[PDB]
DNA sequence: ATCAGAATCCCGGTGCCGAGGCCGCTCAATTGGTCGTAGACAGCTCTAGCACCGCTTAAACGCACGTACGCGCTGTCCCCCGCGTTTTAACCGCCAAGG
C-alpha cells in the first residue's frame, strides 16, 4: 500500500536533471507516477505469465529479460 | 497448375454462422486470410521462444494457452482461452 | 550572503548527473512498489535481485526518454516550464497509449 | 475430420502440417492445433462480429474494408493489438480537433 | 527528343541476341545500352553522328 | 462573392475522411519510384500490384505522420504547421539521429 | 523527378490527416522525408529480389520488407 | 554454459592490445552478440520459408546481413565474409 | 590444421554455430559455408565496435571498458546508433545534451 | 436573429459485374498399425529468498521568501485561401519524305 506515494519529488528532480530538464512544474509528479505504474503493470504481468508457464514460483532475471524483449523495449546487460 | 492456399471458405462459414444476412468483398476476405497469417505467425514465434526458454521441443496446448495470454490483451484473451479450453474438453472427451 | 539568483544550480547538477554512471531511484521503496504491483495477478511470488535491478534500469531509461522528448516539446513551446500535456503528446506520438 | 470431431470450423490437419513445415519444434502434440484453431475461430468471430455491426451502421450488405478499419479503430483492446497494422483501403478515424473548429 | 531503338546485337554477358535496346539522349550527349533479358545497363558518351553501332562498339572495348 | 477562410478546408476534411481511395495518382508516383529503384538496381521491372502496395503504405504513413505533426502544432499554441514541427515529431519517433 | 509531387497532393495528405492551415517549406520537407522512406523500403526490397535471382520485384518481397521495418500491411497477400 | 570471453580477449588484443575490461562490459557484449546472432538467424529462416529452400547456404547469410545492417557496415562485412570463405575454401 | 577455426584463421568456434543452427529449429539442413560466413560476420562486428570502444575508453585514461564507454561509442556512431535504436544498455545513461537556451549568456 | 443562396444529403434508377452458388475432380486428412524416448513424475540437496533488527547518516519535508518565466493582453503586419485565370501532363489522325 501507498508505495506509489513512495516516489519522491527529489527523485523525479534527479531524473529530470539527467533527463536534462531544467524547469519543473508542480502538476507533473502524480502523472509521472501513473505512467510509471502502467508501464510496470504490463511488464510484471508478462514476466509473471512467463513464470506461470515456468512452473517455478520464483521469477528470474532471464524471465524479465525475455518479457521485455517481447515488448520491444529490449534491454541488454544481464543475459538472455 | 499449382494449387494455392486460402482460408476463405472456413471464415466464410463462420461469417455465415454469426451473420446469415451479410455479404463480403473478395479483397476483405484476403485481408482476413492475411490476418490469420499474422496472428498465427506471432503465436508460433512465441511458441518457439517458449521452447527455447523451456529447453523442450514438444508442443502441447498449454504452451498455446500461455502464448495467447502473452500476446493478446486480457479480457479478449480470457474469453478466447475459455473457448479453446471448452473445445479441448469437447474434443478430447470423445475421440 | 551568496544567495545566487538562479541558473548555475540546475545546469550544474545536470552536468553532474550526466558525468554520473549509476541509478537515481533508491532501492527499497521501488522494490516494495514492485511487490505491491506483483501481489495482484499471482500471489506470493519470489524474486532474485538482478531482475529487480534490470527493472529499475529499464524504468529509469524509459522515463529518461520521456523527459528528453518532453524537453524538446517544451523547447518548441517557447518555454522552459514543462506541462503535463507535453508528456501526453509525447506518449501520443510514441503509440504507447 | 477432427474439426468436426472437435465440433469446430477450422481444419486441424492443415494447421498440423503447417506447424511441421514451419520448423516450429521437433515434435508436435495431439491437440495443440485444436486449441490454436479455436483461438483463431473466436478471434475472427469477434472481429467480424464488430464488422457486421459496422455494416449495420452504414446499412451496407457487402463488407468493405473501411468497415474493417473502423471496427479496428473503435474497440480498445483490438486497436492496441493491431497498433502497428495498416490496411489498404483503410482510412482513419473521422476526427476533428475542435480547437480548430471556428467560433 | 530521345531515341529508343531496338537492335540485333548480342548482349556480351547473357548472350541473348536481338535483346539489346539503345537509348540515345543527344540533348545531354549520353547513350544508354539496355538488355531486355538479363537487365544490365551500359552508359557511354555519344556525339551527334552516333548510332546504335557506335555505343555497342564502345561496349565491346569497355569489357576487353 | 467571397467566402471566409478556413471553412472550405474543414468541409473537405469531412469529405476526405470518407473515401479511402488513393490520393497521389498513378503515373507520376510510378515514375518517382522507378527513378528511385534504378539507383539500387538498373533494368528492374515492377509488378503493378506491388506498385499499389507501395502507394498505399506511403500514403497511410504520411497521413499518420501528419496527424502527429498537427497535434504537435495544436500543442504549440498555433494552428498552422511548421517544418520544425515535422522535425520534432520525427525526433520523437527516431528516424533521424 | 522528386518534383512530380504536386502541392495539392500534400494538401490532400493534410486533409485526410485532417490538418487545416499550411505553411511554405512544408512541401520540400515532405518530399525529402518521403524520399528517405522509399529509399530504405525499396533498397531492402531489391535486396529480397537479389536473393530471388529474378528480374522483377515481387509484391511478396515488398510486403516482407515492410514486415522487416515493422510496417506490417495486410490486403495484398502477406 | 559458455560465454565468449577469451574470444573477446583475442579480438581486443588484435585491436587495442593494451586494454582491460570489466565483467559486466563482457556481459553486455555477449548479450549483444547473442541478439545479433538470433536476429540474423531468424531472418535467414524467414528467407528459407519465404523462398521454399529447404536449407541455407552462405548466399542467404549475405543477403540477410544486407537486410539488417546499413551500407558501409554491410559492404565491409560482405568483404570480410567472402575473404573468410576464400581462405577456408583454399585450404 | 585439425580444427576448422584454424582452417578459417578466425577466432570463433564454427561447429558451435552449426550445432546452434541444428539445435535451433532453424532449417532442416545446414550447409558448410553458411556457419563460417556468419561467424566471420560476427567477428567483423566485434572488431568494428570494439574499435570505437577502445577509442572511447582511451578518452578517459582508463584501461578498462565501462558500459558508459560502450553507450558513448554507440551514440557517437551513426550506423550503430540506427542499429541499436530500440536498444538500451545497462548502466548506460545518454549523451550530454545541453541545449543552447540553457547556458548563462 | 434572418434571408439568399451555395453545398451537401438523400431517393429512384439502371446497369453491370463480380460474389456467390455450383459442380466435377485428387490429393492430403484420415485410419490403422508399429517403435521409442521425452517427459511426467518421484524424489535429494543446498541456496537463497525472506524476515528482522541495530546502528549511521544522508536524504527528504516544511517553510521563508523573493522573483521571474507563463501568461493574458495588445498591436501589428504579412502572407496563405481562395477563387479566378490560364495552362500544361496525357493521347489521337492527316502530312510529305521513304520504298
Ligand atoms: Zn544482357
Amino acid at each position: 500500500r501507498d508505495n506509489i506515494q513512495g516516489i519522491t519529488k527529489p527523485a523525479i528532480r534527479r531524473l529530470a536533471r539527467r533527463g536534462g530538464v531544467k524547469r519543473i512544474s508542480g502538476l507533473i509528479y502524480e502523472e509521472t507516477r501513473g505512467v510509471l505504474k502502467v508501464f510496470l503493470e504490463n511488464v510484471i504481468r508478462d514476466a509473471v505469465t512467463y513464470t506461470e508457464h515456468a512452473k517455478r514460483k520464483t521469477v528470474t532475471a532471464m524471465d524479465v529479460v525475455y518479457a521485455l524483449k517481447r515488448q520491444g523495449r529490449t534491454l541488454y546487460g544481464f543475459g538472455g | 497448375r499449382s494449387r494455392k492456399e486460402s482460408y476463405s471458405i472456413y471464415v466464410y462459414k463462420v461469417l455465415k454462422q454469426v451473420h446469415p444476412d451479410t455479404g463480403i468483398s473478395s479483397k476483405a476476405m484476403g485481408i482476413m486470410n492475411s490476418f490469420v497469417n499474422d496472428i498465427f505467425e506471432r503465436i508460433a514465434g512465441e511458441a518457439s521462444r517458449l521452447a527455447h526458454y523451456n529447453k523442450r521441443s514438444t508442443i502441447t496446448s498449454r504452451e498455446i494457452q500461455t502464448a495467447v495470454r502473452l500476446l493478446l490483451p486480457g479480457e479478449l484473451a480470457k474469453h478466447a482461452v475459455s473457448e479453446g479450453t471448452k473445445a479441448v474438453t469437447k474434443y478430447t472427451s470423445a475421440k | 550572503p551568496h544567495r545566487y539568483r538562479p541558473g548555475t544550480v540546475a545546469l550544474r547538477e545536470i552536468r553532474r548527473y550526466q558525468k554520473s554512471t549509476e541509478l537515481l531511484i533508491r532501492k527499497l521503496p521501488f522494490q516494495r512498489l514492485v511487490r505491491e504491483i506483483a501481489q495482484d495477478f499471482k500471489t506470493d511470488l519470489r524474486f532474485q535481485s538482478a531482475a529487480i535491478g534490470a527493472l529499475q534500469e529499464a524504468s529509469e531509461a524509459y522515463l529518461v526518454g520521456l523527459f528528453e522528448d518532453t524537453n524538446l516539446c517544451a523547447i518548441h513551446a517557447k518555454r522552459v516550464t514543462i506541462m503535463p500535456k507535453d508528456i501526453q503528446l509525447a506518449r501520443r506520438i510514441r503509440g504507447e497509449r | 475430420t477432427r474439426s468436426s470431431r472437435a465440433g469446430l470450423q477450422f481444419p486441424v490437419g492443415r494447421v498440423h502440417r503447417l506447424l511441421r513445415k514451419g520448423n516450429y519444434s521437433e515434435r508436435v502434440g495431439a491437440g495443440a492445433p485444436v486449441y490454436l484453431a479455436a483461438v483463431l475461430e473466436y478471434l475472427t468471430a469477434e472481429i467480424l462480429e464488430l464488422a457486421g455491426n459496422a455494416a449495420r451502421d452504414n446499412k451496407k450488405t457487402r463488407i468493405i474494408p473501411r468497415h474493417l478499419q473502423l471496427a479496428i479503430r473503435n474497440d480498445e483492446e483490438l486497436n492496441k493489438l493491431l497498433g502497428r497494422v495498416t490496411i489498404a483501403q483503410g482510412g482513419v478515424l473521422p476526427n476533428i480537433q475542435a480547437v480548430l473548429l471556428p467560433k | 527528343i530521345k531515341q529508343k531503338l531496338e537492335t540485333q546485337f548480342t548482349c556480351l554477358f547473357c548472350n541473348h541476341d536481338n535483346s539489346v535496346v539503345c537509348t540515345l539522349d543527344k540533348k545531354n550527349s549520353i547513350g544508354l545500352l539496355e538488355c531486355k533479358k538479363c537487365n544490365l545497363s551500359f552508359q557511354a558518351p555519344i556525339n551527334s553522328l552516333s548510332q546504335p553501332i557506335d555505343i555497342y562498339s564502345d561496349w565491346i572495348d569497355a569489357c576487353e
